[PDB]
């Protein structure tokens, strides 16, 4: 059914009190972190933890801006989760579940384990009623001017169901 | 990442 999902406590997330996300979301936006990648769970948690602190301390967000992140370890990491507002895409933080692949994917795409985990996640969101059945899937760059989720990754998701052409 | 908007 739903992939495992590594929680904030596991990667030692800082505590916050951020605005709630009203479910179900109408869109899914694919993003890459554009930073280092990670193929083992402990390396990925550290990466997630630093991102939360980067977003909070330098970008001044309320928390990590993603709802979830996916690692080349085939792991799905909880960003703010399903119930919190996001801080990933201008104008879509309250209606779009932001999912970031941990890594930089313009030249090379996430591995099979990552791509697979991402999809199982999306599937779960619909099944569970967190996403509308008719939801739209888009690339970060289709929405705003930004270098994400990277061409190689873009080419893959564009073949996904619901991808908005 | 792009808060608010």
């Amino acid at each position: 059914v739903c992939p495992n999902i590594i929680k904030r406590s596991a990667w030692e997330a800082r505590e916050t009190h951020c605005p709630k996300m009203n479910l179900p979301a109408k869109y899914v936006i694919i993003i890459h972190t554009a930073g280092t990648s990670c193929t083992v769970s402990t390396d990925c948690q550290t990466v997630v933890r630093n991102i939360q602190s980067f977003h909070m301390d330098t970008r001044n967000f309320c928390d990590i801006g993603y709802h979830f992140l996916v690692g080349q370890d085939g792991g799905v990491y909880e960003g703010v989760g399903w119930h919190i507002q996001g801080s990933h895409t201008y104008g879509f933080n309250d209606i779009a579940l932001g999912i970031a692949f941990i890594g930089y994917f313009v030249e090379k795409p996430p591995n099979a384990a990552a791509l697979e985990a991402a999809q199982d996640l999306i599937q779960c969101a619909v099944v569970e009623g967190y996403l509308t059945p008719n939801y739209l899937l888009m690339g970060h760059s289709d929405v705003v001017n930004i270098l994400s989720p990277g061409q190689a990754l873009y080419n893959i998701i564009s073949t996904w169901p619901h991808f908005k052409h | 990442a792009e808060k608010x908007x």
